[PDB]
């Protein structure tokens, strides 16, 4: 939700 | 962790300065890696070289952490390794899943 989720 | 170390593992920056200094960069394949605040492990600032037009798509992964051996770092649903640099020569040496896959570590 915080870093581009693989 | 001998992250800090490589090629793409900066301190104190944060994907901010990554992306910011990455999407600056234009690199196809510019990475880095900080360990965030709140974050379980360490995560990867990439920038990889569009054609033109649609320009540049940098983006950034966290090397997610598991209870294995060795897969102790992931960065997708699958890609877990216990060596973010490993992991990142995985997302660059093979399959991957992120922006075009590590390429190239432009570690401010």
């Amino acid at each position: 939700a915080d870093y581009e989720p693989p | 962790n001998n992250l800090e170390t490589y090629e793409w593992y900066n301190k104190s920056i944060s994907r901010d300065k990554a992306e910011k200094l990455l999407l600056d960069t234009g690199k196809e394949g510019a990475f880095m890696v900080r360990d965030s605040r709140t974050p379980g492990t360490y995560t990867v600032s990439v920038f990889t070289k569009a054609i033109i037009s649609e320009n540049p798509c940098i983006k950034h992964y966290h090397i997610k952490e598991t209870n294995d051996s060795p897969k102790r770092y992931y960065v997708a649903e699958k890609y877990v390794f216990d060596s973010i640099p490993l992991l990142i020569q995985y997302h660059q040496y093979n399959g991957g899943g992120l922006v075009t896959r590590l390429r190239y570590p432009v570690c401010g």
